[PDB]
């Protein structure tokens, strides 16, 4: 099924140490510098983004202007809302700097330790 | 008596190490993959997708794999020496003319070859700890 | 064919594909506009 | 004659000595710790795959809805 | 006329893809659940 | 007179071992392959076999 690791692993415990605090996957704190500097990575790389949607939309709207079709061929016009709006919320970051999706990693992360953990305990209790 | 007792856990600190710089790595190419969901190219939702599964995919089954190769190295160790065992005896017999200084030195070369093979030995089965996870990533992508 | 103007013009002028072009600005926009507050607060 | 290796030899002495015991084409037990642990990785990449199979097989459904044809078309029936 | 619920519904009226499909599924749980079994055993 | 008679040895077990941690990985492979079988992909009708 899944499972949590155990409370008193040491893995967990580090990784908190070094990322600070991220929102509902941990609750250890630690040098916040990690957390801050991603979060501003996240807005410079926001701001970047952009400028790199910008283009793309110059690019897809000059290669549909060629073929001169409503609605546009090269994209579903259903998607696109839905799609941005959901790229746009998981590039916020929030008050401890980190995005949606970097909590997503972090859990994917746990969820390893927690799968080392299942093997390390199978092999130490068969020990 | 030093050297190998702690070994493994040098090359699983250094494993252990590499793990963290995955982290790492993914970390920061998060926000690269959630601006990629937001491409106007196609209609997926993921845009980018090889690069998600790939790098989640690898840091998830990273230590699960570390540990793999850790037990697996452990139960080599002693097959290995077991091997070297089975072979040195015989392998040395004729080297051991070989009369007076020559049958001195002789004993510290084949001496020097024991433990020598022996180093070797569990350290080639302790890179199979970094062996597994990459390998693995061969094969399903 | 039509100039790449006309294409502009048409696309623009379909209430459906404007509404969602609009809406998709406004979100680029609000992106922007929290990346600037953001990097001007930190410094 | 068939591909039969010898009753003395060390190769399948440690094979076995190293994999414990398979059934039915080695005999012998050695330090079986790899037992479990190919079991219990057999058990967590079981589960992983079913997971695997059932996302695939939404993504296969969700692909032969589009097109209308009985359970898609690489994959058959 | 034609949508995704059409299809669903066109493919679970077909009796022998209703009952492949179902038969599929039965091993798939079946063998999610022996994986389960043994993973809370190793524990 | 000692290197020579003993290096072949050397190089021998490092070869069987190599074997060994080959094997080793076969054996953990195997389940993935096994696992491939349920996907028709490919001409293949091994799934994922290559």
């Amino acid at each position: 099924l899944s499972f949590a690791p155990p409370a008193s692993d040491l893995s967990v415990v580090f990784l908190g140490n070094l990322f600070g605090v991220v929102d509902g996957v941990l609750h250890g704190t630690g040098s916040q510098i990690m957390g801050n500097m991603f979060g501003v990575f996240n807005s410079a790389v926001l701001a970047l983004g952009g400028i790199i949607i910008m283009y793309t939309l110059m690019v897809s709207t000059m290669n549909t202007a060629h073929e001169g079709q409503m609605l546009g061929q090269k994209w579903s016009s259903i998607w696109i809302p839905l799609r941005s709006t959901f790229g746009l919320a998981l590039l916020i970051p929030k008050a401890s700097g980190y995005c949606m999706m970097q909590v997503f990693f972090m859990w994917v992360i746990v969820q390893g330790v927690g799968a080392a953990d299942k093997i390390w305990e199978a092999a130490l209790s068969y020990l | 008596a030093y050297y190998i007792p702690v070994l493994p856990y040098m090359i699983f600190t250094f494993g252990s190490f590499a793990w963290l710089i995955a982290v790492i790595e993914a970390m920061v190419a998060a926000p690269i993959v959630a601006l990629g969901v937001t491409h106007p190219e196609g209609n997926e939702a993921f845009g980018k997708g090889e690069f998600a599964i790939m790098i989640l995919v690898n840091v998830f089954l990273r230590p699960s794999l570390m540990i793999i190769g850790y037990i697996a190295a452990i139960a080599l160790s002693y097959v290995g020496v077991w091997i070297l065992n089975a072979g040195f005896d015989h392998a040395i017999s004729y080297i051991q003319g070989y009369t007076g200084w020559a049958g001195v030195y002789a004993f510290f070369f084949s001496i020097l070859i024991y433990t020598s093979m022996y180093l070797i030995i569990v350290q080639k089965a302790f890179t199979l700890i970094a062996h597994l996870p990459d390998k693995v990533l061969r094969w399903i992508g | 064919m039509a100039s790449k103007k006309e294409n502009l013009k048409s696309l623009f002028s379909n209430t459906r594909t404007r509404v969602i072009i609009i809406f998709t600005a406004a979100l680029l926009i609000i992106a922007v506009v929290i990346g600037f507050f953001k990097i001007r607060g930190a410094t």
